[PDB]
């Protein structure tokens, strides 16, 4: 029970958690959700529409400075209809504390932008602009990063093939690269390693 | 219902691909020349009416002002002297073989579905 | 004959009374797997006495070399083929056009018990082999005849215009139109019962060799030979 | 000469040079199995002798004999 | 060119579909009596629409929806079709 | 009908030519294990592969063949295919019925169950 | 000595030498194919059978951790030899 | 074989070609076409392995093969051909190498293939004559075609005869000549243009419709003559050919004997010549007007228009006060019809 095992650590979970608590009495509006997993890694909810007012308040100290925006890290989940998962990772630097406050949207919903916040989301921006088309409040550009130019994928948004549909060559009498249909040879051998027979009994959601 | 990106109901998105237009079918010779394309330059303003062809079916407001969005987006890599002749002609897929939509020829070809 | 009789048995025993009457206690069991749909669409009883005149008869698998040959017609021989297995019928025939195996094919089955069931696409015909009937479809659109739905999903759509009942699956059930206005007409017949009867498989060892594929597979050969000697 | 590169040392001397053993193949000769290779060929990307990848595991479906009787 | 083969649809339970059922529990074996010849296709499915479709010559067919009808009129429909 | 059909990058063949496949994953017949029949998936139809001529490769066709997704439910595949244009096929889910058990069931002369040696 | 096709180039030992209507033949025209010229098949049998009077017997292929895992031989059958599942070489019980 | 997948550079097809003259100017763009289908395609060389380097893209891992071999033996060609289906021919050269005297390019080698390709049992045996060979007294090289022509007709023969007609192109020795005049400074022409008349075929659709001409199984004996869509007279011709160029331009006339002379004395370099007495009535004959022929479109391929094509090849030679300049505005050049 320790030798392979990592020690919980109790002490941080406490502090976290009545911090936890703290903050769900100051922004009743938006937060909800106060997760405090024995990682000692707390989790907070924000309604999209809360974005900015939640967001900038977290900049400014009532015990917790959370001071540079580290990440704005996307997930996506076909199945819910607010497929997306926008998440505050942040660091208040003066009580060396880290927390997880995330989100969800849809296709056409303009989730606020944290640019004139943060301003490190200039591209946290434009990434999860371009690889799903996560919409954003008022960004001075919405130019794509990383994709290409006349690309039109959405890659990331866990849906079209990871080859995608495009694959550019040069080409000879046109003079110049163009892009074509995939054709991949041998083709990606997808394996599927999932188990049946669940490992883990104490989470499992019950068939309902 | 749920709220609106820009424009709500058409005309207010109707208002703004009409600026999209001309801001292409201007732009067009400025682009003939920084790259040189071959293209006469009829061709690349019926391009221009082309792609506003394909997006006929939208009826969302809020789709439309999405894609006049990227569109402009689009232009902006276009304008600025970005991306390369190569990209331009990406529009084209000239290198491609033509596709026959004739059922006849697609039992010909292969397998297909 | 046998029918008839078994018709009149099974009304018999509704006579017996002690039934929910709902039962529908009269019920066969097919071992085809064709003759059921063709039947939901009840194309003809199948007889075969008709194997008179025809010059130019297509083959749709043609596996058999009992119920039809080529002496239907002494004269030209021309007869169009579309099996996958070349066994029997294929030699026979001329202008030989080839065409899918089943799991290659999207195309659905019915079940004996009005089951209706498609298969999905697997692996694709091997080379120029494609799918059967669009072949039909193109034969039909050379012929000046050419057919209005276009896709598989589209002949779907023309199923529920006809049969109705190949567009839907799990759909075992119906109004079921019982044994009254049934055995009226099964009475106005009658045939004389005869001898003998014997089921086609017999034993074991006869049971591997029925269709193109147990024909010709292999393991079939091996195991015939094995429960042989 | 005139032409001298790598892969012209033999296996054994080629784990000497590279020191991954500080005595000389001489003092400790290795197994010399049946099926080893002796001349030692080295690379031979042109000329005449040169590597080919092909198809490997003969064929699939087996297509159809065609008949050779007349009707 | 009158008929080459005809064929009905049927609703296994609803209302416009139940004395079409009456009927074919009926006349039908009447009916089926007077043509040896030319089927009278006959299907259970739960279609929206009771329905007759008629071949004819070349293969063209008529299709009249049964909704709403009665035994009667289905007949009243049925020696019309003869040819 | 928010269809997002321009919306998504991707090209218009792809969503004319096929209708994609709803179901619920089987149990394997080879396994014990029950655990994958739950949570829903969602697949797209299988197209030709011709081989390599070199090496005897796979060939693949279609890019987008390899896809699937999972999904809480069937409304909400339903959802899916109907927010991104494709068509689509619902399957039922497959739960084995009931069966009765009984240690002494598999006994008594009478039943005619009886086995034998053990 | 591997067998020689009827183009005249040696079949690979997984035989499958291409026929004389192919075409892809040409690839190894200008060049040479390459097949093995020990086969694994004949130095299987090659090698004289091992036989023990006991009974039950644990290959390891030679060299601890330097083969297959260890695995028990049984040898009920004097009718035939207890070839290995990995080393692929018989065994016996000669009594 | 028989094709499969989607036609494109993975996707394969049963094309076993021998292109022979892939090495110049139309074979790179044949070779392009046959690979760009998926189709393998055997190229066989003699210039170097170097000078073929640029033709590797165009291939796809196994698609393309390089074969070495000798025009003066038999038996390397009998090699070649040997899994060959279709075997395209290209051999020519306009100035006529000193090395291999040109008659040889038109008669022995072509000969050798047909009869060989007869033995390879080939499907397609395919030969590139040209519009202009109808027997001249003008351009030996246009007469040795006829020869050429004749010997491929019957050593192999349900050989098809391409007859394409000054095809222009990138590389194109017609186009770019004319082109590279300004460097010379003046332009003579033998009595000017007015006399001759010219119907210039693009060499994307003669190549595009050679592999058509594969895929048809109906072409066989057929003589093929591939024509342009337009038919202009020669000085008319060169007056656009400056437009484009935009470079001065100052016709005039000089004696065909005496232009003659000045080409023989550009022949005597080792060096290739711009000019050759070949060259000389090769351009002052007039291309035959034949309707009877087979039309372009049979093989479904619509002609191109040079003014279509013309400043992507000419934007080399004009100057940087015109490299970048707009296309539509040199206006096109008269038409005969
Ligand atoms: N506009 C045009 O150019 C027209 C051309 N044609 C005809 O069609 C053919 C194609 O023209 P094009 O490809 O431009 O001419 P090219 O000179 O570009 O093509 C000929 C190629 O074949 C090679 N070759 C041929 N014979 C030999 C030999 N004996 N030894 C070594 N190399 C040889 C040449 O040299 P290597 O491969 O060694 O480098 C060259 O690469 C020509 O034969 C021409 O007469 C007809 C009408 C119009």
């Amino acid at each position: 029970t320790r030798p392979t095992v990592r020690p919980r650590n109790d002490v941080a979970h406490k502090q976290l958690s009545a911090f936890g608590e703290y903050v769900a009495e100051i922004l009743p509006k938006y937060v909800q959700q106060v997760q405090v997993s024995c990682f000692n890694e707390l989790e907070v909810c924000i309604h999209p529409d809360g974005v900015i007012p939640v967001l900038t308040f977290l900049r400014d100290h009532t015990n917790a400075q959370f001071k540079s925006l580290v990440d704005l890290t996307a997930v996506d989940v076909p199945t819910r209809q607010n497929r997306f998962e926008i998440v505050y990772n942040l660091l208040s630097l003066r009580f060396n504390s880290r927390i997880r406050v995330k989100t969800y949207t849809d296709e056409l919903t303009p989730i606020e932008s944290a640019v004139s916040v943060f301003k490190a989301a200039n591209w946290y921006e434009r990434e999860i602009w371009d690889m799903f088309g996560v919409f954003f409040a008022n960004h001075p550009d919405l130019r794509r990063i990383l994709t290409d130019y006349g690309f039109e994928g959405h890659p990331f948004r866990k849906d079209f093939p990871l080859s995608g549909y495009v694959e550019l060559r040069y080409d000879d009498e046109v003079k110049r690269v163009v892009a074509e249909p995939v054709e991949l040879a041998q083709e990606f051998r997808k394996f599927d390693l999932n188990s049946p027979w669940e490992a883990f009994p104490v989470y499992r959601q019950p068939p309902e | 219902f749920v709220k609106p990106i820009f424009s709500r109901d058409m005309n207010e998105a109707k208002r703004r691909v009409r600026e999209l237009y001309r801001a292409w079918y201007r732009e067009v010779p400025n682009t003939v020349h920084q790259f040189q394309l071959d293209i006469t330059v009829k061709m690349g303003r019926d391009k221009v009416r082309e792609m506003f062809m394909k997006n006929a079916h939208v009826t969302d407001p809020r789709v439309v002002d999405l894609l006049v969005i990227k569109g402009k987006i689009e232009l902006e890599e276009t304008i600025k002297v970005w991306k390369q002749r190569t990209h331009v002609m990406r529009f084209f897929h000239e290198t491609e073989a033509p596709r026959p939509k004739d059922f006849l020829s697609k039992f010909y070809v292969g397998h297909d579905p | 004959a046998i029918l008839a009789a078994v018709s009149s048995i099974a009304q018999k025993i509704r006579m017996t009374s002690g039934v929910t009457g709902d039962w529908k206690v009269m019920n066969i069991l097919h071992r085809i797997a064709s003759q059921v749909a063709a039947l939901d669409l009840g194309y003809k009883p199948g007889v075969e006495a008709i194997r008179k005149n025809p010059p130019k008869v297509l083959f749709l698998l043609g596996a058999d070399g009992g119920c039809i040959t080529r002496q239907d017609l002494p004269k030209d021989c021309f007869i169009i083929y579309q099996g996958h297995h070349g066994d029997v019928g294929a030699p026979i025939a001329d202008v030989i056009l080839p065409g899918a195996a089943y799991t290659e094919k999207s195309a659905t089955y019915v079940n004996t018990e009005g089951r209706a069931q498609q298969t999905k696409v697997a692996v694709t015909p091997p080379g120029l082999a494609r799918e059967d009937w669009k072949i039909i479809r193109a034969l039909s659109e050379i012929a000046g005849m050419t057919l209005p739905y276009d896709t598989l999903d589209q002949v779907r759509n023309r199923l529920e215009e006809v049969s109705p009942n190949l567009v839907r699956y799990d759909d075992i059930e119906g109004a079921n139109y019982f044994q009254q206005a049934n055995e009226l007409s099964k009475l106005v017949n009658q045939q004389l019962l005869a001898d003998p009867l014997v089921p086609p498989q017999l034993t074991i060892k006869d049971f591997y060799m029925t269709d193109s594929i147990s024909r010709a597979s292999q393991t079939m050969a091996k195991c015939v030979k094995a429960v042989t000697e | 000469f005139w032409d001298v590169d790598g892969s012209m040392v033999p296996p054994e001397w080629h784990r000497w040079l590279h020191s991954m053993t500080d005595d000389p193949p001489t003092t400790k000769p290795l197994t010399a199995r049946k099926f080893i290779w002796t001349n030692h060929k080295f690379n031979v990307t042109g000329t005449p002798e040169q590597y080919v990848p092909y198809s490997t595991t003969r064929k699939k479906i087996q297509e159809w004999i065609p008949p050779s009787t007349p009707y | 060119l009158g008929l080459r083969e005809i064929r009905i649809h049927l609703c296994q339970r609803s209302p416009g579909s139940q004395g079409v059922r009456d009927f074919i529990e009926k006349r039908y074996v009447e009916l089926k009596k007077a043509n040896p010849d030319l089927p009278i296709l006959i299907r259970e499915c739960s279609d929206v629409q009771p329905k007759l479709w008629a071949r004819y010559a070349f293969g063209q067919e008529t299709n009249v929806p049964l909704n709403n009808f009665s035994a009667d009129q289905v007949t009243r429909a049925l020696e019309n079709v003869l040819s | 009908k928010l269809d997002i059909t321009t919306l998504t990058g991707v090209p218009e063949e792809h969503i004319k030519t096929r209708k994609v496949r709803i179901f619920v994953p089987a149990r394997n017949n080879m396994q014990s294990g029950v655990n994958n029949t739950k949570k829903w998936k969602m697949e797209f139809d299988t197209r030709e592969r011709w081989e390599n001529p070199l090496m005897g490769w796979a060939s693949t066709a279609d890019p987008l063949s390899n896809m699937v997704l999972t999904f809480s439910t069937k409304e909400d595949a339903v959802s899916f295919a109907e927010k991104n244009g494709w068509s689509y096929d619902i399957e039922e889910r497959k739960v084995p019925k009931p069966k009765s058990k009984s240690y002494g069931a598999n006994f008594s002369w009478n039943k005619r169950t009886r086995v034998s040696t053990k | 000595g591997v067998r020689v096709s009827p183009t005249g180039e040696k079949v690979t030992h997984t035989g499958q030498v291409y026929d004389d209507k192919d075409y892809r033949r040409i690839r190894f025209v200008g060049r040479q194919k390459e097949v093995n010229e020990n086969f694994a098949i004949d130095l299987i049998a090659e090698q004289p059978v091992s036989e023990v009077e006991t009974r039950v017997i644990a290959c390891d292929g030679g060299g601890g951790a330097l083969g297959h895992p260890k695995v028990y031989i049984n040898l009920d059958k004097e009718t035939k030899t207890g070839t290995c599942g990995y080393c692929g070489l018989q065994f016996r019980q000669h009594h | 074989l028989m094709p499969h997948g989607k036609g494109g550079r993975s996707s394969v097809s049963g094309i076993v070609a021998t292109v022979f003259g892939a090495t110049g100017f139309l074979g790179r763009y044949v070779v392009n076409h046959l690979g760009r289908m998926g189709s393998q395609v055997i190229i066989p060389y003699r210039c170097d392995k170097y000078d073929i380097m640029h033709l590797r893209p165009m291939g796809d891992l196994g698609q393309l093969l390089f074969l070495e071999w000798d025009a003066r033996d038999k038996d390397s060609i009998r090699r070649v051909v040997q899994h060959s289906n279709v075997v395209i021919n290209l051999i020519g050269r306009d100035w006529e190498t000193k090395n291999f005297d040109f008659e040889d390019v038109f008669v022995k080698i072509p000969q050798a293939i047909a009869q060989l390709s007869k033995e390879a049992g080939v499907e397609k045996f395919i030969h590139v004559s040209h519009l202009n060979a109808n027997i001249k007294s003008s351009s030996r090289y246009l007469r040795n075609k006829a020869v050429g022509e004749k010997v491929v007709r019957d050593a192999f023969p349900e050989a098809i005869i391409v007859k394409p007609s000054d095809i222009f192109g990138r590389e194109d020795r017609f186009l770019n000549s004319f082109a590279s005049m300004h460097r010379f400074g003046p332009i003579p022409l033998g009595s000017l243009g007015w006399k001759t008349v010219k119907q210039p075929v693009y060499v994307v659709d003669v190549s595009k419709g050679i592999v058509n001409a594969v895929k048809d199984p109906d072409a066989n004996g057929k003589s093929f003559a591939f024509v342009g869509p337009s038919r202009y007279l020669l000085f008319h011709l060169v007056k656009y050919i400056f437009a484009v160029a935009h470079r001065l331009f100052l016709p005039f006339p000089l004696p065909l004997f005496a232009y003659r002379w000045v080409a023989r004395v550009f022949e005597i370099s080792p060096f290739e010549p711009w000019i050759t007495r070949d060259k000389v009535e090769r351009m002052h004959i007039t291309d035959m007007k034949l309707p009877h022929l087979p039309g372009l479109e049979d093989l479904g391929i619509q002609a191109t228009p040079l003014e279509l094509k013309a400043i992507e090849v000419l934007r080399r030679h004009r100057t940087y006060r015109w490299l970048s300049a707009e296309i539509e505005d040199v206006k096109p050049a008269k038409t005969v019809n």
